[PDB]
């Protein structure tokens, strides 16, 4: 019974900038996520630091700590829209609209201080020319090779930013459940 | 590193003797020791593997023992195609070491060289350089030791020597010493000469010519 | 039906850089672990490093560390070695070795491959001068006597020194060239019966076939 | 038969081809058994040795199951056992013990992720009975200690394999 | 919930020899265990392959695979007494009589060919002055924290050898049920 849970976590900050333009603009930005930043490599026998064959991410929980002051003015609000199809909103700096707005996984972010967080399941890139994948399935999800540094990105969400004339700082953490399989050590003797 | 250390670097032995050489590491090692032997024009080929085994093609005369530390490679009757050299190696720790190697020569009766020395050749000299050859042939044991005189005068400089491997058939060597001067610094000197001493003879041998 | 074919011999400009193969045949590399030996002339062997056509993980000896460079092609079965800023101090033979195919191998004598020379030398294809070395007139030996020919400033190496076109092959002693500025030199000498000389007539023949040329030198 | 007195262990591997197991059809019919589609359901590997019980110096192996075509590398020697601490280890004693290994098969889908399903009947997927280009199935990995005899065995392996879609052709007369 | 079993093992050979002495004579050999054998040392930050700060060995399970053959004749018998203090009885190649056959820890392993095993639990080596230890709980087994070298110890068995005039040869395996906790991964990044 090699089956085994945990749950994985990275963290890194993020920089909206001031801006000028005094009609409402957008700045799109994009998620993929790849475990190899998630992992450090092991040494020795066992190529990486965790000894399994196997996983797949159960979950994918991404948070959204501000620097941003709650007495900072000029306030915004923005949208959550989660991609998992690497088929992208163009990355803008200053978009005339929000199109992030009429899509079903729209969820709302305020701006600049509000706490925001997606609890959410990825899904991988198979292959980039058909693009396919699965329904939301526990049972039947699949899994993946554990390999040193040829790991999939997976596509995750889809970002927007309404612009301000100050600047939006956010300490964004990704954490993942992610489920293992086949315990792979190596002991070489002495 | 692991340093393989093999004794003696060189010996001789006559035919149907017991030959044995050896192979010390500065640490131990398992079976991952084994011995090469290589000829002259030849790649190296594995001869006894993991300490003690044969290798295909190899015979029976030979043996190997050993661990920890200390190796060797005997030979019960050795006989000429023996003759070569043998290194032993570890592959137990990178970086893979290779000891000196032992050279296994045939040992034969002492004998004294045949010298003979060379002037220039006219048409060399029309060159303008000009090269006196001293050869030393067929005599045991290598060590020898050729001084070249020119009026009495040692000169070291423009010598260069060369030497044969152990002759096939009667197991000689030979050797071959050239000094190169130009045609001026030769024209102004009389007398050349060739000298060598040999475990044979207390009295160094001489070979000498004064020009024309 | 082992065996592992390496490149041909090579022949480089110093500050060059060159590419060695090793091809095996009778066995996947992708089983085993493939190296590379360099022998200096006269000199004693020396381990290069080692790759492992699987991984690509290579290991190195420090010394070498910059100047190769080990890499494995799977598909084509071969492992390379990678010189770079070639120095005289480069030139040497150069072996790859390998193993057999797992399933409790270890053994299968060596493949230390047929070895590649490599020369580095920024000498231009010279032909031998070739010069008769004839006796002073003094009693060498009693009654036999010794003739040679001195082959000088020649590039590259081999040449062939035959006497009398091959009439005469007893007694004959060529010494292994030796360079001297950057040109090879060697000499042969030949030995007979005091008898037949100056009776019969004596020539050396020489040829380098890098240049082709072909010489004969008579004695007098 | 070796000759190193240390224990020392001889590492192999199992791939297993589908065209080993058929013979080509003729005429119309390229492969003898007629379907298009196969599916694996379990492998059972089997192991007869040559090797006699009177024989001496005994010893003993592990047997690991592959499933991904990540391999020990096949070696003579082995200083030590790399099978001893897997999850898949069965313990094969050695020169004349007999073994056998009654598990589900993995074929390799695409070498660079190396993915597969979970143990599921139900949801396993078809394969196209194809002429030559039939994949191969990473099964095991295995380990021998060395001994000073050799150890011969008779390695039957056994699949139970479903099928799909019958496809035969009858030509005319 | 950080609690983790696994099952780890070891394996080595062992040689009995030819003696010549025609009175029943008894080898007398201990066995000590230290985990520093069953572990690879780990790279980078990790220094131990096993991510985990805690072990605990449940069970120790001790195989012993002849290469003595059936046909071998000048049959034996052994004892096998559990020692669990660090106490031994010295080790003796001919010893004119078994010093094991009295203990109740005492389980009887024929010679040659015999195939013997011992299924139980370790001790390790608290202090060796006093040589203190629980009794038979698995509730209260307390832990013991993975360590880089230092590790302890465990006094598991002390072990009998009728002595023949043939040479005994023994694939002595050692498998060990323990218990973990406190999984310690380290992963810098990049």
């Amino acid at each position: 019974n090699g089956i085994f849970n945990t749950r994985l976590s990275c963290t890194f900050g993020y920089t909206v900038k001031a801006t000028t333009v005094r009609t409402p603009s957008w700045a799109v930005d994009m998620m993929r996520f790849n475990i190899n930043d998630f992992v450090p490599p092991g040494g020795g026998t066992n190529k990486i630091s965790i000894p399994f064959e196997y996983y797949r991410i159960r979950k994918v929980k991404v948070e959204f700590w501000p620097c941003s002051p709650i007495t900072q003015g000029d306030r915004g609000v923005g949208s959550t829209a989660v991609i998992l199809d690497d088929n992208f909103v163009t990355k803008a700096t200053a978009l005339t609209y929000d199109p992030y707005v009429n899509y079903s996984s729209r969820h709302t972010i305020p701006q600049p201080f509000s706490y925001h967080s997606r609890y959410f399941t990825p899904k991988p890139v198979l292959d980039s020319t058909i693009d396919y994948f699965q329904p939301n399935n526990k049972r039947n999800q699949l899994w993946l090779r554990l390999q040193t540094s040829a790991n999939v990105d997976h596509v995750g969400l889809g970002i927007a930013f309404e612009n301000s004339t100050y600047d939006q700082d956010y300490n964004i953490r990704v954490t993942m459940y992610v489920q293992f399989r086949e315990f792979n050590l190596k002991d070489p003797p002495l | 590193n692991i340093v393989m250390t093999q004794s003696p670097k060189s010996m001789s032995m006559s035919v149907g003797e017991r030959v044995t050489l050896s192979c010390k590491a500065s640490e131990n090692v398992g079976t991952f020791v084994f011995w090469y032997q290589q000829k002259p024009e030849q790649s190296p080929q594995l001869l006894i593997y993991g300490a003690s085994n044969r290798y295909t093609g190899v015979p029976d005369r030979f043996t190997g023992s050993g661990s920890a530390t200390d190796f060797t490679l005997t030979i019960n009757n050795v006989q000429a195609e023996d003759f070569v050299d043998y290194y032993c190696g570890q592959s137990y720790r990178y970086p893979l070491t290779f000891a000196a190697g032992t050279k296994l020569g045939l040992k034969r009766a002492d004998a004294a060289p045949t010298v003979s020395i060379f002037p220039p050749s006219s048409e060399q000299l029309t060159s303008g350089g000009a090269s006196v050859v001293c050869f030393l042939n067929n005599f045991y044991p290598k060590d020898i030791n050729v001084k070249w005189k020119i009026d009495g005068s040692e000169r070291q400089n423009g010598v260069l020597n060369s030497w044969t491997d152990q002759d096939s058939k009667d197991s000689t060597y030979s050797m071959s010493s050239t000094l190169t001067l130009t045609k001026d610094e030769y024209e102004r000197h009389n007398s050349y000469t060739c000298e060598a001493t040999h475990k044979t003879s207390t009295s160094p041998i001489v070979k000498s010519f004064n020009r024309n | 039906q082992v065996q592992l074919q390496q490149s041909g011999a090579e022949l480089v400009r110093p500050g060059v850089s060159v590419k060695i193969s090793c091809k095996g045949s009778g066995y996947t590399f992708t089983d085993y672990a493939i190296h590379w030996v360099k022998q200096s002339h006269a000199k004693s062997l020396e381990w290069i490093g080692l790759i492992s056509t699987y991984y690509g993980d290579a290991t190195y000896n420090q010394n070498f560390k910059g100047e190769a460079t080990m890499t494995v092609d799977k598909s084509s079965s071969t492992a390379y070695m990678e010189l770079a800023r070639l120095t005289s101090e480069d030139s040497a033979i150069y072996y790859c070795a390998r193993g057999p195919f797992s399933r409790y191998d270890y053994f299968a004598m060596d493949n230390w491959g047929q070895g590649t020379s490599v020369t580095v030398s920024s000498a231009k294809t010279t032909p031998p001068s070739v010069y008769p070395l004839a006796p002073g007139s003094a009693a060498q030996t009693n009654s036999m006597v010794t003739l040679g020919c001195l082959v000088k400033g020649y590039f590259p190496e081999p040449v062939t020194v035959t006497w009398n076109s091959g009439s005469l092959s007893s007694g004959v002693h060529t010494f292994p060239a030796v360079l001297q500025s950057d040109l090879y030199t060697l000499s042969s000498s030949v030995t007979v019966p005091s008898s037949t000389w100056p009776s019969e007539t004596v020539t050396c023949n020489v040829a380098h076939p890098a240049s082709s040329t072909k010489v004969d030198k008579k004695i007098v």
